[PDB]
């Protein structure tokens, strides 16, 4: 459609984000195995219902 | 465009020698806010154009401004934004104006509308006692397809852009653009701005003795919101400018008026007939009339020039008006650092006089006449709907008294109702309310001044001295100072009082509200064992002399003697509390008591 | 983190922010008023018998002292 429908070009995509959470895959060593992916298996056991990705494992 | 866009050009070759000395501004006023950002571990887009640079050397392209003020600014705009790019660009939002200046007989007292400049530029100025609610507003969005990985771009345009009527857009968001995929919306990259309106009073002096004070109201926007206080000489100047469909929007339209009076404005001013910036002279003369050991006394006398005597009265005054600190105690309530006055005393002797004129150095301080209708402490939940959804508790007396003075007359010519509100708003600092709604402790430092007159006449001396107003004594405790004004009649005391108001009828005001508005920026001493220790002995003497004796007196009145002298320091500009303000502090107490 | 707060909780919320439309008459009033609120994300709370507790009940039985140090406890601010 015309009148000013497309924008800019930005320079902030999302498909450089979107493989950047793929690794986020088993790759933090630093913090038994991997600790994000060690409270995965602790929900679906169904006895929790709230994951918690904080800003110190970024 | 050729013959409505050449005047543009020919003034966009025209404006940037009128600013030469801004054109420096403009640059040095984001360079740091860029830097700072960048090393954190701020001020908006103000391009203040003077009349000066625009009527020294443009004619035609003046009067443009004063006249039709629609197909201007616009242009104004779109040239400066290139300069902010053409000066700053390799680091990695519009810079609307201000115009501040004169402007030659257009100070409309709102009293008084237009016939001849219906939007034109108008200054106007009055105070404001409405302050509605604050609430966001968009005016572009950016959607993006989230298949494909492609963005879009809206912008909408509404009774904001303050000049140009577009074709509006009566819709509030849109989905399913011509594709196949679900709209997707960046809301970091959508910006926003704010909308408040306020409506101002006249102010009700130079209004002809005709008519109760008219109102319009004004539009502004992020810049110089949260800066109206109710209760300012506000002094705002912008388009003046109609909207709305009158006479078609619905059918017959018999006596409907749908030209709704806005103004959509900018740059408002405090004004004084806060910000009183002083020189290296007289900053250093007020330190040198300091070096005087006579100046708490000569301030005394140069207050009211009209009256004699009543030297402990006048001393108490400024005393107050400057006023004494209150140290809030850590994980504990703080107590009384509030002072609190009251006279009394038989007709015609001055009482009313000079509670009228401490309101015109009030520096801001804005007081009731006592008139004690439920609401001079309190808000009785006035919303007004607030638009259909909002509930508001509308701010009655306290905000205008907060780090401030009020006075109130006829304590024993009232009701019931409003010695219950006195009651509460002295023994503590707030008030907390929830009538149809909130509860809320909202904070408030008052400090009241007095007037009442005795019941029976001149009955005072041939009865008790105590009960002789016999309102409750819930705040006779909660006061400290009953001064009662003799008249007694001596042939030198009238004869000097004869001339005086003779000489009448046909050291200086504005150096003495800078002296107490700069001694309120001043350290507070609190500290020296010496003073401490006189004054305990100065209480012990009148403690085996209170009781056997006129008043009985309390604990709270130790707090009075701290602070007396405590502020009796801050006339001083020391931070040590010396020995000689506790003579001055027993001795006014020993004529309020004998 | 539902039936986790209280009427009078001195808190702080963390979370993330967004606008709302209204949806109601739309075209004469709410023009393009917003009354935005904010979505929570994380509450840090704050200001909160035999069970790790009896050092201090037998700091009571060993020093004694009920009739005076007791009444010196509550209220000493006074004369
Ligand atoms: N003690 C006084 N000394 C000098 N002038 C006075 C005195 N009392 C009154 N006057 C003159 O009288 C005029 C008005 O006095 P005023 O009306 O304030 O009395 P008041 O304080 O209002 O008493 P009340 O409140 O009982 O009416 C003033 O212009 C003032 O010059």
């Amino acid at each position: 459609m015309s009148a000013a429908l497309p924008s800019i070009q930005l320079p902030v995509d999302y498909n450089n984000l979107f493989n950047e959470i793929t690794d986020f895959l088993v790759t933090f060593k630093q913090d038994k195995g991997p600790k994000y992916m060690a409270m995965l298996q602790k929900v679906a056991n169904r006895e929790l219902n709230s994951v918690i990705i904080d800003l110190d494992d970024i | 465009p050729d013959a409505v866009f050449g005047d543009r050009v020919r003034r966009f070759q025209e404006f940037l020698d009128t600013f030469t000395s801004y054109r420096d501004s403009v640059r040095s006023i984001q360079v740091y806010n860029s830097n700072n950002a960048a090393n954190y571990n701020i001020l908006p887009h103000r391009i203040i154009i003077s009349l000066d640079d625009l009527r020294e050397f443009d004619r035609s392209f003046w009067s443009g401004i004063l006249v039709e003020p629609a197909y201007f600014i616009p242009p104004a705009e779109k040239a400066l934004t290139d300069l902010a790019d053409s000066m700053d660009d390799v680091p990695h939002h519009p810079w609307k104006l201000s115009f501040k200046g004169s402007f030659g007989a257009h100070a409309l007292s709102p009293r008084t509308l237009t016939a001849q400049h219906l939007n034109k530029l108008v200054s106007v100025e009055g105070i404001v006692t409405k302050t509605s609610l604050v609430r966001p507003k968009l005016i572009r969005s950016v959607h993006y397809a989230a298949k494909t990985g492609r963005f879009h771009y809206r912008d909408y345009t509404d009774a904001t852009t303050t000049l140009t009527t577009r074709i509006p857009t009566p819709a509030i968001y849109p989905t399913e653009d011509t594709e196949g995929n679900k709209l997707t919306t960046e809301y970091g990259y959508s910006t926003f701005i704010d909308h408040q309106r306020i409506t101002v009073q006249e102010m009700p002096e130079m209004a002809p003795a005709g008519q109760l004070p008219r109102s319009i109201d004004v539009i502004l926007d992020d810049d110089l919101v949260d800066k109206t206080k109710p209760g300012d000489r506000v002094n705002v100047v912008g388009v003046f400018k109609s909207l709305g469909a009158g006479g078609m929007n619905q059918s017959n339209s018999n006596t409907l008026i749908g030209f709704k009076t806005l103004i959509l404005g900018n740059t408002v001013y405090p004004l004084h007939a806060a910000r009183q910036m002083l020189t290296d002279f007289d900053i250093r003369n007020i330190n040198k009339l300091s070096k005087k050991k006579d100046i708490f006394d000569i301030l005394s006398q140069s207050l009211a020039p009209s009256i004699y005597g009543h030297d402990h009265i006048k001393k108490a005054i400024l005393l107050m008006l400057m006023g004494g600190v209150e140290k809030n105690l850590e994980n504990g309530s703080h107590l009384r650092g509030d002072i609190n006055i009251l006279m009394v005393g038989d007709p015609s002797t001055a009482k009313s006089q000079l509670l009228r004129f401490v309101l015109n150095t009030a520096s801001l301080a804005i007081a009731t006449t006592g008139r004690g209708s439920s609401g001079v402490g309190l808000t009785a939940a006035v919303t007004t709907d607030r638009e259909t959804g909002e509930r508001r508790l509308e701010a009655g007396a306290m905000v205008l008294a907060d780090r401030g003075v009020v006075c109130i007359d006829e304590f024993d010519k009232m009701t019931d109702v409003d010695r219950v509100a006195i009651h509460e708003v002295m023994e503590q600092q707030t008030v907390t309310i929830a009538k149809a709604g909130i509860h809320t402790t909202l904070n408030a430092r008052c400090s009241v001044i007095a007037a009442a007159n005795p019941v029976f006449g001149q009955y005072d001396v041939n009865r008790d001295p105590h009960q002789n107003i016999a309102l409750p004594d819930s705040l006779l405790s909660r006061f400290d100072l009953l001064f009662v004004v003799t008249d007694d009649i001596n042939e030198i005391r009238d004869r000097s009082i004869s001339e005086h108001v003779l000489r009448t009828h046909r050291v200086t005001i504005p150096f003495l509200r800078k002296y107490v508005q700069y001694a309120k920026e001043r350290v507070i001493p609190q500290l020296t064992q010496e003073a401490i220790n006189v004054i305990v002995k100065n209480y012990t003497d009148l403690r085996n002399d209170d009781n056997t004796k006129k008043s009985p007196i309390t604990a709270r009145t130790l707090e009075t003697l701290i602070r007396l002298a405590t502020a009796h320091a801050k006339v001083r500009l020391s931070k040590t509390v010396n020995k000689v303000d506790a003579k001055v502090a027993a001795n006014l107490l020993r004529f309020a008591l004998l | 983190l539902v039936r986790s707060l209280s009427p009078g909780d001195i808190v702080d919320v963390t979370g993330i922010f967004l606008p709302a439309p209204y949806t109601g008459f739309k075209a004469l009033k709410a023009g393009l008023l917003t009354e935005t609120y904010l979505e929570a994300q994380f509450v840090r709370q704050h200001k909160k018998l035999t069970s790790d507790v009896e050092e201090r009940v037998m700091e009571l039985i060993t020093s004694g002292d009920v009739y005076n140090r007791l009444a010196k406890s509550i209220a000493p601010e006074i004369y």
